[PDB]
Formats: C-alpha cells, structure tokens, sequence
C-alpha cells in the first residue's frame, strides 16, 4: 500500500503549481488525504486535509489562502495547488493519510521556486595526489537538486560518505568520497554514477591515478 | 491553533542509556480518556514514520524500546536502550483539533567514544582544469564529535574566501560524522601557487592533522 506523488516540479515566483497524490491499495473516497510541507533543514508543518467523500477541507491557517486541496474521486487522486509561489515555498510536500492508529506516507514531492536555469554536473574524478584508500567525485554546477551518486553502480555501498551539495550563483556542488582496501584500486576499476533527473542525464566516471 | 512545544531540541544520550523527550500541548488534546497524540521519527533524507499512537500505544513492527506516556497537555518519549540507529529528529503531533499540528521537533544524538578524522587531500582534476576551473577537495571522514575545523593554506598563507563547506548527518552504523571541505580557485591562480595544504583541528587532538601536496609534483 503506497501514496504515489507527483514529479519534481521547478516553477518561477509568482507562478502557481499543482501536485497530485494517488493510492495504490485504496480509495480516497473511504478516508482523510493530509498534506505536510517541509523547507530545507525546518520541521514538519500540517498545511490540511480533505475528505474526498463529501469535499470538505481544513487548513493550518498560515496556509489557508495560498493552499487549496482537492480531489476527484473518479481518478482516485487528491490535489495540492499552491499559489503566488515564493522562496519560501521551496520544500517537500507530503502526501500522508493520518488517521488515529495507522498512517500511510508518501514518499514526497520537491518543489523548487526559482528562475535560475535547470543545468547538468559536470563529474570529475578525485584521485590522491601520490591500508585503505580514499578516492572521490566532485559533482560542479548542476541545478536543481537533487543528483543521486552510486559507485561500481551500487556495488560499492560500504566506506561511501555523499556530502549535501551547497548552492553558489545559482548552482549546487557537491562531492562524494569513497573507501576501499589499497590493494584493490587502482587493480580493479572504480567509478562514481551520477544521475541528474532534471536533465535525464547520468555520468559514469572512472577513477584513474593521475 | 494548538501548539506542541518539545524538549529539549537537541541531545545527546550514550548507547545502552535511556533518552526522554517531552511535548507539552498549549491545551488538552484528550477526549474521553484518550489522548490523540503520535510520535514520529525521522530519518536523514526519508519521510517519516509513525512510532506511537493514542499516546501510549506501539505501532506495529516498532521495537519495544519506544515507549510513549503522559495525558492532556503533558506527554513523553522514552527510548531505552537507545541503539545507533535511532539517530534521528522526533515529532509529536495532535490530531485532537484542526489543524492536526506537529512539534517543533527534538534531534537525537547518539554520544559515542570520540574519533579523529581521516583526512584526505586530492588537487585538481585534469579534465576539470582543462575545462577552465581549478576545486582542491579535502575530506575529513568518520569523526566524533561533530564540531570541527579546517583551515586552508596556499604557499604557507590562510585562505578563507572560496571554502565551501558541508557536513554529513550522523552515521546510523557507527555514530560518526563527516564533512567536505572545498576551496574554489580560478585556474590561474591555481597554477600561480605550489603548495595547497588542508589543516584539521578536532577536539582529539591539539596538533593539527595536516595534509597537502605540490602542485609541481
């Protein structure tokens, strides 16, 4: 059983959007559908509820204006539409049913209020300058969040540490460093995957000694 | 609207040792003896999840470590024994009276024995100084506690502006920390310098752990 969300959405201030929730396993019509809003490093905040049966919603007041909730229960989907975006409305939305002893939650939606242009990394390889070994990946540049890293495509998972990225003149950075026994690198081959969902882009890049 | 208002906002608890937190309520979120109170825990980059309803009781699949207590505006948290994977920050949440709000939230830290850094220094890629920039990348891995500071020099001298700095969350395997430290340069003034030194002072130790290289080399 799972509350399914709507994609990544980069929208520019002042505009509206529109997010979409839709169960698998139930109906919307026989419960609560609740949406939760988290900014960057904040805490939870409840912005309300709607019973899809008889269309009542309620709301946090905080977002009353902005917010509206819907649904429509032919298509099993209940809706989030937030206007006169500003930065302050950057952040994961929650589809959740809470309810008084059993809650589902969705897995989140990101939305990003910005004008700043949707940019692909560039990945380069971090290899020592000259027991274990550390080795990295600086991913420079992209915009939006996020990027997901792997290494040997998820075959290393052990000794890997990726670092929150951190925004600069509109563009994010972040690197990822690997562990590994000395005796397997540079022998046996190592490369960091970097996929970028906003520009259906991934790069695999190998670690090469310099 | 009711408001939750948890403590602490921050601890730190030993492994092994019992960990309480506290919401107090702005007004009774009880009706006919029940309390309509959850506790929520959540972990670094996930949703979260449900760990006690109706105040007292334990969500199916949560271990018997978690237990909630309290009435009316008065409710605790208590985790023990506290295990490494119960790093995490904790909500409370009414569902009494729209709006259904949460706590301010409370960060669990699990205090372990304290570590030094790996510390780790890589120059430049070629393809990305062929490309026009210049990043030298210093990771500082696998350290406790949290606090800690890098200092950067080129050719002896500090260097401040054009660090970048970012910290993991705590480790839920082993308790501790990391953080990437970045220095941003134009490639001229990369190749203008020989060498670039990356310096980390860590409460186990007054001598810093330093490490470099020459560009030249």
């Amino acid at each position: 059983v799972q509350l399914q969300q709507s994609g990544a959405e980069l929208v520019k201030p002042g505009a509206s959007v529109k997010l979409s929730c839709t169960p698998s396993g139930f109906n919307i019509k026989d419960t609560y559908i609740h949406w939760v809003k988290q900014r960057p490093e904040q805490g939870l905040e409840w912005i309300g509820m709607i019973n899809p049966a008889n269309g009542n919603s309620n709301y946090d007041p905080k977002f009353q204006d902005k917010a509206t909730i819907t649904a429509d229960t032919s298509s099993n989907t209940a809706y989030l539409q937030l206007s006169s975006l500003t930065s302050e409305d950057t952040a994961v939305y929650y589809c959740a049913e809470i309810t008084t002893d059993f809650d589902v939650w969705g897995a989140g939606t990101t939305v990003t209020v910005s004008s700043a242009k949707t940019t692909p990394p560039s990945v380069y390889p971090l290899a020592p300058g000259s027991s274990m070994v550390t080795l990295g990946c600086l991913v420079k540049g992209y915009f939006p969040e996020p990027v997901t890293v792997t290494w040997n495509s998820g075959s290393l998972s052990s000794g890997v540490h990726t670092f929150p990225a951190v925004l600069q003149s509109d563009l994010y950075t972040l690197s990822s460093s690997v562990t590994v026994p000395s005796s397997t690198w540079p022998s046996e081959t190592v490369t960091c995957n970097v996929a970028h969902p906003a520009s259906s882009t991934k790069v695999d890049k190998k670690i090469v000694p310099r | 609207n009711i408001v939750l208002t948890q403590s602490p906002p921050s601890l730190a608890v030993s492994l092994g040792q019992r960990a309480t937190i506290s919401c107090r309520a702005s007004e009774s979120v009880d009706s006919y003896g029940n309390s309509f109170l959850h506790w929520y825990q959540q972990k670094s980059g996930q949703p979260p999840k449900l760990l006690i309803y109706l105040a007292s009781n334990l969500e199916s699949g949560v271990p018997a470590r978690f237990s909630g207590s309290g009435s009316r505006t008065d409710f605790t948290l208590t985790i023990d024994p506290l295990e490494a994977d119960d790093a995490a920050t904790y909500y409370c949440q009414q569902n009494n009276e729209a709006p259904f709000t949460f706590g301010s939230g409370t960060k669990l830290e699990i205090k372990r024995a304290d570590a030094a850094p790996t510390v780790s220094i890589f120059p430049p890629s070629s393809e990305q100084l062929t490309s026009g920039g210049a990043s030298v990348v210093c990771f500082l891995n696998n350290f406790y506690p949290k606090d800690i500071n890098v200092k950067w020099k080129i050719d002896g001298s500090e260097r401040q502006n054009g660090v970048l700095n970012s910290w993991t969350d705590q480790d839920s395997k082993d308790s501790t920390y990391s953080m990437s430290s970045t220095l941003t340069l134009t490639k001229d003034e990369y190749e203008r310098h020989n060498s670039y030194t990356c310096e980390a002072t860590h409460k186990t130790s007054t001598s810093p752990i330093v490490k470099s290289f020459n560009r030249n080399e």
